[PDB]
């Protein structure tokens, strides 16, 4: 649904970085490689956390009831 | 003809016949609300019905489950049934 | 000081890279899992939804809520719920806190911690803030609203650790390693041509020296000298969650002495 | 004051008992959804 | 439904103990306490410390199973050592090894510029 606060394996906190990382790539043009190491994330384990992530709410926001 | 059965809540009359669950739960119209947290056999949909007073037949909630109300639908069928959708999430 | 020896090699507000020396592999590792599983932390523990409109469930969010890191700076300086003497919660052993959110404009509106509210009295006490650390003063997005959508809920933070729920732990990760050059030789090199050439080679061997090829095997060197690194999760101080840790440690040898005694 | 019954589309507020039919007021939708109740819900963050 | 409660890892249940001490019956000298809420991080700890000690003929620790939160330690002396002090001696020990680490700590932090 929407970026998880933790990631799942360490506990770090993840689920404060989802805007930074899609600026990262839209407006400063990074790729996402580059992008999650330059937000701290450097252990395979909270890289595929966002990496992976798949933000279902925008498309749920999309419905009105 | 004249048998039909009503959504509300039963309490026994000159039949005695329910279940083994907790009505409790059920509003006037026969039906818990959404936020109402349901488990055990609990019944969901309480209802009754005159054969030729009142005798059960509510639906419980299924037995190795529980949860909370998500949703409940009110409306009618093709013909002009009055329908019931209970989601426990 | 004798006993122990620290030697740190990096520091910063989250993460503590330091050297643990003249100590048994056990308690390096029992301090290990202690900064891991049992050293106290403030977090969300019960959340009351009024109102909740929005595309998300209440344990979905209930679930996020506690896993937000809280400042436990203080969190010594407040009860267990379970010891205080009150009825369920109290200012002695909680702290409360409210979420009310509104979808006003027609963008997207993101529900952040930094708009959770406490709404106890802290009596001073560096506990209870949400922690942030983004270059927005955002912290950590909750929810996302729709114009239309509203959601009104009460957390109430209590004391807790990670044994009961992960959500309660201080620590993020915790590096550790020893014996870089396989001298010891506690482990058995997988390899297809050459151990050494198909190895990566570790950070700390750098910080040791090399085997010498004569030298045959020394059976009685020890596991000594361990390559650390904790890392904090913001609610508490990097450098708290290993002196703390170190102090859980050494109240439950205590906790043991003390049941001798009233045995 | 008070909210007993929803419009699924209109979001609209309703409430009426028997013989008041099964509809709502403007949109003819027959759906109409039971509302959260009052009774605030507790839950564990864990 | 059938998981016990988280806090049962770390709260001693009524009519629990915090220790259970047994007279061994396979060796002389021998004790066997029974470690009530309390897993590796002390079972491992403790039991390497016994072992430092040189008039301790024996000294093991195991959890005989992984849902319940328990461990049983075993200890064999000289003659005259009484095992209740090994455990003791061994305890302090700690006590004063890790007090000295949480000194030597917070002063290797104070050199620190960051
Ligand atoms: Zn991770
Ligand atoms: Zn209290
Ligand atoms: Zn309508």
């Amino acid at each position: 649904m929407i970026v998880p606060v933790r990631c799942f394996s360490c506990g770090k906190v993840v689920g404060d970085k989802w805007e930074s990382y899609l600026n990262l790539l839209q407006e400063d043009e990074l790729d996402e490689g580059t992008a999650l190491s330059r937000l701290g994330l450097k252990r395979y384990c909270c890289r595929r956390m966002i990496l992976t992530h798949v933000d279902l709410i925008e498309k749920f926001l999309r419905y009105n009831p | 003809m004249s048998i039909t059965e009503t959504f509300e809540k039963p309490q026994r009359t000159n039949t005695l016949r329910m279940k083994h669950g907790t009505y409790d739960k059920l509003d006037d119209d026969g039906l818990i609300a959404p936020g109402v947290r349901v488990s055990g056999e609990d019944v969901i949909i309480g209802k009754t019905t005159p054969i030729s007073s009142k005798r059960d037949a509510s639906t419980p909630l299924r037995s190795t489950e529980n949860g909370i109300v998500d949703q409940v639908l009110v409306t009618t069928n093709q013909d002009g049934l009055k329908f019931v959708k209970v989601r426990v999430r | 000081e004798e006993g122990p020896q620290v030697k740190i090699r990096e520091a910063s507000k989250d993460n503590v890279d330091f050297i643990l020396s003249n100590v048994d592999l056990a308690m390096a590792n029992s301090l290990r899992r202690v900064m891991i599983a049992e050293i106290p932390t403030l977090a969300i523990d019960s959340v009351e939804v009024e109102t909740n409109t929005t595309v998300l469930a209440d344990e979905f969010i209930a679930h996020r809520l506690g896993l937000i890191p809280l400042q436990s700076m203080d969190i010594e300086q407040l009860e267990y719920s379970r010891d205080c003497f009150c009825e369920d919660h109290c200012d002695k052993c909680s702290v409360v806190l409210t979420l009310q959110a509104f979808g006003e404009s027609e963008s997207t509106t993101n529900v952040y911690s930094k708009d959770l509210v406490i709404v106890s009295n802290l009596m001073g006490r560096n506990i209870g803030h949400p922690i942030i650390q983004d270059k927005e003063g955002n912290g950590v997005l909750i929810c996302k609203l729709r114009k239309g959508q509203e959601l009104k809920l009460t957390c109430v933070a209590k004391k807790g650790i990670a044994k009961e729920h992960a959500k309660w732990g201080p620590a993020a990760a915790i590096e550790f390693e020893y014996d870089p050059w396989n001298k010891l030789k506690h482990t058995d090199y997988w390899y297809e041509q050459d151990s050494a050439k198909e190895w990566p080679q570790s950070k700390n061997c750098e910080y040791e020296d090399p085997p010498n090829e004569g030298d045959p095997f020394d059976y009685k060197a020890q596991a000594d000298t361990f390559y650390m690194n904790v890392e904090s999760v913001g609610s508490i101080p990097v450098d708290q969650v290993v002196v703390r840790g170190i102090d859980t440690l050494q109240k439950k040898v205590a906790s043991i002495l003390l049941a001798l005694t009233q045995m | 004051a008070t909210l007993k019954y929803i419009c699924a589309e209109c979001s609209s507020k309703l409430s009426l008992s028997r013989t008041d039919a099964v509809r709502c007021k403007d949109c003819g939708h027959r759906i109409l959804l039971k509302a959260r109740t009052k009774r605030l819900v507790q839950f564990e963050a864990r | 439904m059938n998981a016990p409660d988280r806090f049962e890892l770390f709260l001693l249940g009524e009519g629990e103990s915090k220790l259970k001490i047994d007279p061994d019956t396979k060796a002389p000298n021998a004790v066997v306490i029974t470690f009530e809420k309390e897993d590796h991080t002390l079972g491992n700890l403790i039991r390497a410390e016994l072992l430092n000690d040189r008039k301790v003929l024996f000294a093991a620790y195991k959890v005989e199973h992984p849902f319940f939160a328990r461990f049983k330690l075993r200890i064999q002396t000289t003659e005259g050592y009484d095992p209740k002090d090994a455990l003791k001696n061994a305890c302090n020990s700690i006590i004063n090894k890790l007090g000295a680490l949480k000194t030597n700590f917070e002063t290797e932090w104070n050199l620190q510029t960051l």
